[PDB]
């Protein structure tokens, strides 16, 4: 339409953020919106290593935590009113859309 | 205002270990199993998994609206920006954070612990785990404390197939005579609807199509 | 005057000024991230926060 | 030895011990100052002290 | 302990509006997050109405939740000189 | 129905509160104009007491009851635990309940009120 739309979505998991990104861009698709998507970011590795002994005492074994966040990016070109539209269908949970109107 | 992708999911971990810490602590004798955040764009809807879901609702829902607003204020939601419902939990049998509290109120009672220890094996059994294994650790008749398995059927233990196919609850009893450990490890059956267990099959498992 | 000598030294920064979250002990305390957790209480929560152990 | 600690000075009926409402008539005779701060009432009695005018409520005070 | 009338009324009328209160473990907060009264008197207080089973108490990761009992809804109801 | 009965509106105003009790705050709770009746015990006995309280009350102008039985006086303005039904109040003796701001209760008041103007 007019404006110039990105939706970005984040999440932990690969499956439910994919399915949803598969979804808009499924939407996009059909209501004969141009989509530049999805995009995928570099995935964010956040790691936490830490003792495992709640004391001091024993071999020093370390386990490694990590939380990976995967960062999705949809440009479309249209109005506000059918990014909601089509951004208001069930988003799983974990998955956080995020709709920024640019010009 | 503007709060990193990073500090955001970890803020969602905490909220959720902290609300599930303080559940687990209040609703402890309604039967709390677990519960699941579900951020919608108007609220921030919270389910509770129980099995005395007359009593975390409370007289007219009293208590479930005092939860709501004490998690509204402590947490700083906006108003009326979380909703705290109460579903049931499906099976509890299959639940090892339910055969966990229950064991633990058999215990707290007086009962013995060779007797409530088989009873949840036999009601996870009948209910339909693969396996089921119970541990109980503590002082349970002497000074010197002592383990005590309670196993049956068939448990897996290494591997990823456990976190997907074991659930497990660690939970205490506070006794006169001191703590009391309850390991509950109950094993899943693979379940193609995605229900009652894992939808995965075995990693081991081949099944040949009969010609 | 004993409420300006009570609590009268400053907690801008310092160990005993950061507490875990979860019990309020002031050692082994992970800030990365804004955990705010220590070191045992996130190796116990962990899973609820969302941290996988694959390595 | 222990410290001690301090006890209210008790001076029984100082209300009474502070107008000076007598000779028939009708007069109050204040005999302590009413401390001028606003907030502080005109019942507020700035103590004298052997050289200072002091405010109980607040610290307003005045030597000579 | 020694809690002047104002600040005493003052959450006490805030437990009878919402029926809940909170606190974390912190003595010196100096202001509650939502009652005009440090975290101390807060605290204490919500001790006291507890001793006496005006409500009910659960500490978890740092904070205090109380809430208010049936007892409770009647003490303050007649504390407060005000339904 | 009227003097002895109105401890009742009395009692309204120790509930919405109201009751500047004893002379140190009777005083107070005078220039401060805010004082609106001031019920007195002559069971005192320091003389200087009700010579100096009717000073402050004459110096201003709000209101004189007498009633006698200073024990009573303070079980009137709540100087007591309630007790049981029978009322085994160990009761503290009040000689001067000045009803500042007064119960908004109203009923009595108006009676007393009238025994206010005369
Ligand atoms: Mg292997
Ligand atoms: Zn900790
Ligand atoms: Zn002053």
């Amino acid at each position: 339409v007019q404006h110039r739309i990105r939706i970005t979505l984040s999440s932990k998991s690969v499956k439910n953020l994919e399915k949803v990104c598969s979804d808009l861009v499924k939407g996009a698709k059909e209501k004969q919106l141009k989509v530049k998507g999805p995009v995928r970011m570099p995935t964010k590795v956040l790691n936490i290593t830490t003792r495992k002994s709640p004391c001091g005492e024993g071999t020093n074994t370390w386990d490694r935590f990590e939380m990976r966040v995967h960062k999705r990016v949809i440009d479309l070109v249209s109005s506000p009113d059918v990014v909601k539209q089509i951004t208001s269908i069930t988003i799983e949970p974990g998955v956080e859309v995020e709709v920024t109107i640019s010009d | 205002t503007q709060i990193s992708k990073k500090k955001k999911f970890v803020s969602d971990g905490v909220f959720y270990a902290e609300l599930n810490e303080m559940l687990t602590r209040e609703l402890a004798e309604d039967g709390y199993s677990g519960v699941e955040v579900r951020v919608t764009p108007m609220r921030t809807e919270i389910i509770i998994r129980a099995t005395r879901t007359q009593n975390v609702l409370g007289e007219k829902g009293r208590r479930i609206r005092e939860l709501t607003s004490v998690v509204q204020k402590r947490f700083n939601f906006p108003e009326n920006g979380v909703e705290l419902y109460a579903e049931k939990v499906v099976n509890r049998g299959l639940c090892a954070i339910a055969q966990a509290e229950s064991l633990r109120y058999k215990l707290l009672g007086g009962l013995a612990v060779r007797r409530a220890c088989y009873g949840v094996l036999r009601f996870v059994m009948e209910s339909g785990a693969k396996g089921c294994e119970v541990i109980v650790s503590g002082k349970l008749r002497a000074q010197r404390a002592k383990s005590m398995k309670f196993k049956d059927g068939y448990m897996i233990s290494s591997g990823q197939p456990v976190n997907e196919y074991i659930d497990a609850a660690v939970r205490h009893v506070l006794l006169r005579q001191g703590v009391l450990g309850i390991k509950v490890k109950i094993m899943l059956d693979w379940d193609p609807k995605g229900k009652l267990g894992p939808t995965t099959p075995l990693p081991d498992l081949v099944t040949i199509h009969p010609p | 005057g004993h409420s300006n000598v009570w609590n009268s030294h400053p907690k801008n920064y310092g160990a005993g000024s950061r507490v875990c979250r979860v019990c309020g002990n002031s050692h082994g305390l992970i800030r990365k991230y804004g955990l705010m957790c220590c070191r045992q209480c996130f190796r116990s929560d962990a899973k609820d926060i969302g941290f996988i152990k694959y390595r | 030895p222990k410290k001690q600690k301090h006890k209210h000075k008790k001076v029984k009926l100082a209300v009474l011990q502070f107008y000076k409402v007598d000779d028939a008539t009708g007069k109050v005779t204040r005999l302590r100052k009413e401390c001028p701060n606003a907030d502080c009432g005109a019942g507020t009695f700035m103590a004298n002290h052997f050289d200072r005018h002091y405010c109980g409520k607040c610290g307003l005070t005045y030597v000579y | 302990m020694i809690i002047s009338k104002k600040n005493r009324n003052e959450i006490c009328k805030y437990l009878f509006q919402e029926g809940v209160l909170y606190a974390k473990k912190d003595y010196n907060l100096a202001k509650h997050p939502q009652i005009d009264v440090p975290n101390l008197q807060v605290i204490k207080l919500m001790q006291s109405f507890k001793s006496k089973e005006y409500v009910r108490e659960t500490f978890s990761w740092q904070h205090y939740y109380w809430y208010l009992t049936n007892d409770g809804i009647e003490f303050l109801r007649n504390f407060l000189n005000l339904p | 129905d009227l003097m002895t009965a109105l401890q009742l509106v009395m009692k309204k105003s120790s509930a919405h509160d109201g009751l500047v009790k004893g002379l140190r705050e009777a005083a107070k709770a005078i220039e401060k104009h805010a004082a609106q009746i001031c019920v007195l015990a002559e069971d005192c006995d320091q003389p200087d007491y009700v010579k100096l309280v009717k000073a402050l009350c004459a110096e201003h102008n709000v209101h004189l009851v007498t009633v006698p039985s200073a024990k009573t006086l303070g079980e009137w303005a709540g100087l007591c635990k309630i007790d049981s039904e029978g009322k085994a109040r160990k009761v503290v003796g009040c000689s001067c309940v000045v009803v500042k701001d007064y119960g908004e209760d109203s009923e009595g008041l108006h009676i007393v009120q009238e025994y206010v103007k005369s």
